[PDB]
């Protein structure tokens, strides 16, 4: 979902 | 930086060079110094200009460019001396070749003296060279993005600050800030739209460091939460120095 972790 | 009051200082307006190249840096009651600069890979070319504010005619006007300690081996600036004589209300002008050897922290120092009505004068201001001078900004898509946010590995080579925002937090000057700075601006790559993204490639002689960054505002605390991940530990930390008090 959260590409960025 | 150095402690005391920032008010007749060889800084006062060093912060308002970072991201842009023009304008006044330094403004006292006989003279007037400007600024224009340009730049492109690894080199720059920085026009000084000494306005004589007075109707006098000033004498031995002589400039010169320092650069303290490691600065002398990371950068590299050549100029051609200026006339000495500067009439009243006129205005001389110094072109200085920069080339970039390495990533640098420090600033060149410029000191400036004359004489005027039979005095001495003497002023000294630090000059605007930064690193994020040397940025090709580089437009690429989100998944290429985010493919390179993820191959680093060394730790130092990440940075983060989380800072308080020394200025209004608008939307337009953010933009416009994170663009003079240096990196290409990319949005579509954080999926909150409200972020920055910024990538590019700092160039110099002996090394070219890629540049990634994400800046996360936080209106309602009046906070800023920014990360910069650079293939040199160095540059990591000085742009997010540099990026950070611009804020």
């Amino acid at each position: 979902s959260d590409p960025w972790k | 930086g150095s402690p005391g009051i920032r008010l007749g200082s060889s800084e006062d307006n060093f912060a308002r060079f970072v991201c842009k190249n023009n304008g006044v840096l330094f403004e006292n009651q006989l003279l007037q110094i400007g600024l224009k600069s340009e730049f492109r890979q690894n080199l720059g070319r920085m026009f000084i200009f000494y306005g004589n504010k007075t109707s006098t005619q000033f004498l031995n006007f002589t400039p010169t460019l320092i650069c303290a300690d490691d600065l002398q081996t990371n950068l590299n600036l050549q100029t051609k001396p200026v006339d000495p004589t500067v009439d009243g209300g006129a205005q001389v002008q110094q072109v200085v070749n920069i080339e970039c050897i390495s990533d640098f922290t420090e600033a060149p120092v410029l000191n400036i003296q004359f004489r005027y009505g039979g005095t001495f004068q003497n002023v000294s201001v630090k000059l605007p060279i930064t690193l994020n001078k040397f940025f090709q900004p580089t437009e690429m898509a989100s998944q290429d993005f985010f493919q390179r946010w993820k191959q680093l590995s060394n730790p130092q080579q990440e940075v983060q600050n989380i800072f308080k925002a020394k200025h209004p937090m608008d939307t337009e000057i953010t933009k416009a800030k994170i663009i003079g700075f240096g990196s290409a601006l990319l949005e579509e790559v954080d999926p909150n739209p409200a972020n920055f993204v910024g990538a590019g490639i700092i160039h110099t002689k002996t090394t070219q460091i890629g540049c990634l960054l994400r800046l996360e505002p936080n209106l309602q605390a009046q906070m800023y939460r920014l990360t910069l991940r650079t293939s040199k530990d160095t540059v990591s930390q000085r742009l997010c120095e540099l990026l950070s008090e611009q804020f």
